């Protein structure tokens, strides 16, 4: 099994930590802007099934972004990144969806992630709103931190479930 | 579980470049005068790369006709290290839509490397209508 999966959501909520957490098990707070698009691999394994991961991480600065829907064609799942301490991320993770229902695969794999959930007292978003949200569109959601290592490792280990299911149905 | 050695290997020998630079600007663009901005790359990684600046969406050219980067594709062995020249050229065919105003000095360059990353380059500055 090789499942592509792709990370999108504006610049600063922590898409390039989330990936460096789940593959390096570390956090380095002096990280740049991603000026490109990257992938890194992580295999994991399911019903005794060795998984190959293959994770983009995308630019979301704002001049990038129309360029960056290139990269949508091949995903299975998607993280929808948001980060807790910036209400605007999270008011256009709306039109992250939008972006997916139009440059993605149709039966394409989502999941929202609050990151940056160690930083409590800047809080602009709370819980709850997260998970109406998703709950509204009928995907999963959690809150994560690549900092504190909450919820990146089950973020990822669900979202290639949810892919996996629906691959064995057909 | 247990140590993911199979996943650091494969990481570690993906193809890599670091890039001198990757905002450029050029300033006082005149008519049918040359400007070039130059940068270097080299090969960070472990394994030989291909590289080469690709078209944008859906693009004919990986560039805007009065640009153009030297060169535009090749072969790095690892810890090689190569310059690669911008070069900004306005002829006639660019005035018309630069004078109108329809067009501005302004692109976004993709450096793809075979099996491998991308990088994005940013062109701005100014040009003045002769
Ligand atoms: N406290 C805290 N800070 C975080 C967390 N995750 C990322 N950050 C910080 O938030 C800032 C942006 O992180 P980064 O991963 O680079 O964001 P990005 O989404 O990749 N931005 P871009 O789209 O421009 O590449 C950095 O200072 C980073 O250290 C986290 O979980 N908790
Ligand atoms: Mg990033």
């Amino acid at each position: 099994y090789l499942f592509k999966l792709l990370l999108i959501g504006d610049s600063g909520v922590g898409k390039t930590c989330v990936l460096f957490r789940f593959s390096e098990d570390a956090f380095n707070s002096t990280f740049i802007s991603t000026i490109g698009i990257d992938f890194k691999i992580r295999t994991i394994e399911l019903d005794g099934k060795r998984i190959k991961l293959q994770i983009w991480d995308t630019a979301g600065q704002e001049r990038f972004r129309t360029i960056t829907t290139a990269y949508y064609r091949g995903a299975m799942g998607i993280m929808l990144v948001y980060d807790i301490t910036n209400e605007k991320s999270f008011d256009n993770i709306r039109n992250w969806i939008r972006n997916i229902e139009e440059h993605a695969s149709a039966d394409v794999e989502k999941m929202i992630l609050g990151n940056k959930c160690d930083v409590n007292d800047k809080r602009q978003v709370s819980k709850e709103r997260g998970e109406k949200l998703a709950l509204d569109y009928g995907i999963k959601f959690m809150e994560t931190s690549a900092k504190a290592n909450i919820n990146v490792e089950n973020a990822f280990f669900t979202l290639a479930r949810d892919i996996k299911a629906k691959m064995d149905k057909k | 579980d247990s140590v993911r050695i199979m996943d650091r290997m494969e990481n570690d020998f993906l193809p890599s470049l670091e890039l001198s630079r990757r905002e450029f600007v050029f300033e006082n663009v005149k008519f049918r005068q040359l400007q070039k901005e130059k940068f270097q790359i080299s090969n960070n990684g472990q394994v030989p790369c291909h590289f080469s600046f690709i078209p944008k969406l859906n693009d004919s050219q990986y560039c805007k006709p009065w640009l153009r980067a030297e060169p535009f594709e090749g072969y790095l062995e690892p810890n090689e290290t190569v310059d690669i020249s911008l070069d900004v050229y306005v002829s006639k065919d660019s005035v018309t839509i630069l004078n109108s105003g329809e067009d501005k000095i302004e692109d976004i360059l993709v450096l793809h490397l075979d099996r491998g990353k991308d990088y994005f380059l940013t062109i701005s500055g100014n040009y003045l209508p002769s």
